[PDB]
RNA sequence: GAAUACUGCCAGCUGGGACUGAGGACUGCGACGUAAGUCAAGGAUGCUGGCAUAAUGGUUAUAUGCCGCCCGUCUUGAAAC
RNA sequence: AAAUAUGUAAGAAGUCCUUGUUACUUAAUUGAACGUGGACAUUUGAAUGAAGAGCUUUUAGUGGGCCAUUUUUGGUAAGCA
């Protein structure tokens, strides 16, 4: 008659097991991250014990943010900004670093600040400024149903799987990052320091590669 | 109609990511690390303090 | 401020409604935009996009083109569709007794079809019969065959028939066209 | 004032390759050109006939016609807001084959062979070549490689 | 008052505004500059192969 | 530049088949960050050895803390710098507690007197002098007298108020 | 054998202050609870008081603080001596 | 003999294997070009991005320019050309 109770209960029974598998996936991801950092710590200790030098592997991921405004940009950097999707000041994206990208980065250097981000910043940034590009329409995420719908064909069921694919730079990184809208960040809350901004970071400025001090800047301005 | 962000509004933080409950139970940010009593080499210390 | 790469606030360039104010055309549009919304068939979308067009882009299609269409393999007993007008052709002497659907019929065409034993129906009746394009066959007439397209693209080494009122000698049959009067195009 | 003849501002490009003046190889005359081949244009000053214009030096294009002592080349010339299609007729002394065509060809051949072997083996065809990835971890030893403490040097003239 | 000859400023701007573009290569391209000795025989090769396809179809 | 730290930096000129296992150079650097430290490392190592960071490898960077930061010391400091006409070497002596605070005082003194910025200074050598009676400077060896004692007549007090009622003094 | 600095993390605790309250029967994703239901969970509700007045708001004049060169036009360029 | 700039290419329109036409070519089905039937079944052949790509028609105003950074010519130099 009403013919709604069975459908509703079935819906709940299905999304319940979705919640379950999401939980047991996130747990494994947590174990993976903590094991990964603990092992490199013990490695850097063991090499010192042996009288050696364990080098760290190069970073695979770069978060980059725009710094300069819109006016008086030459054409080739302008196009590179358009290709990295930085159409706006205080906008940001992620990048899979390689030879094809590092040339763009040294080319775009006097207009951005880029660096090596962390899981904490990725989480804290995606959860707050998480928007997705689907028929484009810039939808806020707010639910894993969207992600199941538009990235179920890559095994990405949830926002935690998304940040996993981003950190562990996986095969589906292009699709995930392009699905992500560019992050519309604000200005830093305690300022930039550094009263003159458009010098390099090394000469007492902002632009270029701040390697790990990007996690402070983004956590301020986000 | 309105975006309630996580990192406040625990209801949203639990709508997303149900692992947060157990993360708070074990608390898993104040996790202690087991003690390891290794020691570096005299070569490393000499190269460090050498001028 | 934001950097732009294309034009913003642009029109799509496509017509989304007929320029006429004909009531029956508007009713047909209402029908087919219900259908194309609610039946996920391409035929209805094609049909309304054809309904929106202008008279030069919905040309007349001869009654003889339909015959060579039906001469196709398998298309012997299909329903022909024309978003436009059909026209008689005295050059054909035989005709089958098929079913033709369009919105304007010449009297010669109507007589020819019903004399063969066919049917002269509307898109309304077509939607009642085959609501989502079952065993249909759309025909379109020739666009570029009209006269004004002769002149489009007029330039040297083009063969594009200059705009001219009076023809014959003394009218653009000279310098620029002869090998003797200087040069040829 | 300004002169714009056919061989203006070509004092140096039609010159000949110091200590390689004079006659030409016959390997150039023995080379075989089909249709569709990719050829890089480089003029020759010894041969006055079949000479391309100075614009087409260093360019490259596809071949569309073949004659007794020449070939018909296609080029895409930039002019204004469009690329026009130019048809050259060039003798063989002013031309050569492209090596990227042959290396792309043998890459495709390697791809066919590797796909056959990967179908025989199973998974991991892996034909797409990727750029230079970032490096990975490692351990540097000090055995026989003790670090030496360098320092910047003073200033001296020794002019 | 003089007459300024030229200035290439802004011309590349005008070009890249409407987007300098490629000539849209086509399948089965033109055949006008080609050797007629080859074209004349290509014609009859096509005659014969069309005839032979018609014979094989029947 | 900033409030400074000291690092050791190690570089490799990463290997090939010609020269696997290269010679693993080291440098002691003063700077406020790992980033600036390794930038300066590649600067000096490019000046000396045939290498740039496009062909190199930072195997280790390690901070260095002062051994006895509660014990006052005397540091001889050899440097070079670039003036508006040429470049000159220089020797100074700094009585300070730390190898890095001495460097801060050095950079400030050079900027004050010679108007030399950070970009035009190279620290050739910092070295504590262990024994006394090897100082070469009056302004240092006057602080080494037995039972040193001095006032500062007419110190200034940066009072907080704007209207006082006391016509204050300046007694030390 | 310690603590303390420095850097970093907590899906860590606790307070103070400012701006906003869009939308308008239910539907959804969730959380607590055995349950019933409850909830900070797809946009604010509750309680109390004051004003019959100029309480509020508007219009106009005046005063005050800051800013404000005469329109049209030829022009690369006009407040233009 | 640089640096900066600069041409081409990074596939399914292709790769391999049978077999058909020619009045062209070859000493010669020998070759050339175009096809015929299978397999290689879109990891179908670098990175990034795409506010979709392409095609037409018709028509306005404009067809005196100027400043700055770098490379420059003439000039004593110029808010010079």
């Amino acid at each position: 008659a009403e013919q709604v109770a069975a459908e509703r209960a079935a819906r709940k029974a299905a999304n319940k097991e979705k919640r379950a598998i999401i939980l047991e996936r996130n747990a494994a991801y947590q174990k993976e991250y903590e094991t990964a950092e603990r092992n490199i710590i013990q490695a850097k200790r063991d090499a010192k014990a042996a009288g050696s030098y364990y080098v760290e592997a190069q970073h695979k991921l770069v978060f980059v943010v725009r710094i300069k405004g819109i006016n008086k940009i030459p054409p080739k950097p302008r196009k590179v900004l358009q290709l990295l999707r930085l159409t706006r000041i205080n906008s940001g994206t992620f990048v899979k670093v390689t030879k094809a990208t590092l040339e763009l980065l040294k080319l775009i250097e006097p207009y951005v600040a880029y660096g090596y981000p962390s899981y904490s910043t990725i989480r804290q940034l995606v959860y707050k400024r998480g928007f997705g590009k689907i028929n484009k329409q810039r939808v806020p995420l707010s639910d894993n149903a969207i992600i199941e719908a538009n990235l179920g064909k890559y095994g990405i069921l949830s926002i935690d799987d998304l940040i996993h694919e981003i950190i562990t730079v996986g095969p589906h990184f292009k699709q995930a990052n392009n699905f992500l809208w560019p992050f519309k960040l604000s200005n830093p809350s305690g300022g930039w320091g550094v009263p003159r901004k458009f010098k390099h970071f090394i000469q007492g400025g902002s632009f270029g590669n701040r390697e790990e001090f990007i996690n402070k800047l983004v956590k301020s301005m986000n | 109609v309105l975006k309630k962000n996580p990192l406040k509004n625990k209801q949203v933080l639990l709508r997303l990511n149900p692992y947060a409950k157990v993360f708070a139970a074990e608390k898993l940010g104040s996790k202690k690390a087991e003690k390891t009593g290794t020691k570096p080499a005299a070569v490393f210390t000499e190269t460090l303090k050498h001028d | 401020g934001i950097d732009h790469t294309s034009k913003q606030h642009k029109r799509s360039g496509h017509r989304t409604a007929p320029k006429s104010d004909n009531v029956y055309l508007k009713l047909l549009v209402k029908l087919y935009t219900f259908l194309a919304r609610r039946t996920d068939a391409p035929f209805n979308k094609v049909v309304l996009k054809a309904l929106f067009l202008s008279k030069i882009n919905r040309p007349p299609v001869s009654v003889s083109r339909i015959a060579r269409a039906l001469k196709q393999e398998g298309a012997a007993n299909k329903t022909v569709v024309v978003v436009g007008t059909v026209t008689d052709d005295a050059r054909i002497f035989e005709f089958p007794k098929t079913t033709v659907a369009a919105l304007r019929f010449t009297a010669g065409a109507r007589a020819k079809i019903v004399k063969a034993g066919g049917e002269c129906i509307t898109l309304d009746q077509l939607a009642v019969r085959a609501p989502k394009g079952q065993n249909t066959l759309i025909l379109r007439g020739p666009r570029n065959s009209r006269e004004a397209v002769r002149h489009f693209g007029m330039g040297p080494h083009k063969g594009k028939a200059p705009r001219i009122l009076s023809t014959g000698r003394k009218f653009e049959r000279a310098r620029g066209r002869r090998r003797s009067k200087g040069f040829k195009v | 004032g300004k002169s714009h003849g056919y061989r203006s501002r070509t004092r140096y490009m039609f010159q000949r390759d110091f200590r390689k003046h004079g006659a030409v190889h016959l390997s150039t005359y023995l080379k075989v050109y089909k249709v569709g081949d990719i050829v890089d244009i480089k003029a020759n000053g010894s041969i006055q006939k079949g000479m391309p214009h100075k614009f087409y030096q260093g360019k490259t294009g596809v071949v569309y016609n073949v004659t007794k002592s020449s070939v018909g080349v296609i080029i895409n010339k930039m002019v204004g807001n469009r690329y026009l299609e130019k048809r050259l007729n060039l003798r063989v002394e002013h031309i050569k084959h492209s090596k990227c065509r042959q290396e792309f060809l043998e890459r495709v051949k390697a791809n066919a062979a590797k796909r056959a072997e990967a179908k025989a083996q199973g998974v991991a065809v892996q034909l797409k070549r990727q750029p230079a990835q970032p490096r990975e971890s490692r351990i540097v030893s000090t055995e026989g490689n003790v670090p030496q403490t360098l320092a910047p040097v003073p200033y001296e003239t020794f002019i | 008052a003089k007459s300024k000859n030229h200035t290439a400023h802004n011309q590349t701007r005008k070009a890249h505004r409407n987007g300098i573009k490629k000539p849209k290569t086509y399948k089965y391209p033109s055949l006008k500059g080609v050797d007629p000795k080859f074209r004349r025989n290509h014609k009859h090769a096509l005659h014969g192969t069309a005839k032979a396809l018609a014979a094989a179809k029947k | 530049m900033a409030h400074f730290k000291e690092y050791q930096v190690i570089g490799r000129r990463l290997p090939t088949e010609s020269v696997p296992e290269p010679k693993l150079f080291r440098m002691r650097i003063f700077a406020s960050n790992e980033v600036i430290a390794k930038s300066r490392y590649w600067y000096f190592l490019q000046k000396l050895h045939k290498v740039k960071k496009a062909s190199g490898e930072i195997v280790s960077i390690n901070q260095i803390n002062e051994a006895h930061p509660t014990k006052v010391k005397n540091f001889g400091v050899w440097v070079r710098y670039d003036s508006r006409s040429g470049t000159h070497n220089m020797y100074k002596e700094i009585r300070d507690v730390s190898r890095v605070a001495a460097v801060e005082t050095l950079y400030q003194d050079m900027a004050a007197r010679h108007r030399a910025r950070f970009r035009s200074i190279h620290i050739l050598k910092v070295a504590e002098i262990e024994k006394t009676a090897d100082v070469k400077r009056q302004y240092v060896k006057q602080f080494l007298t037995k039972d040193l004692k001095f006032p500062l007549p007419h110190r200034v007090q940066k009072s907080t108020k704007t209207f006082s009622y006391k016509r204050p003094s300046t007694f030390y």
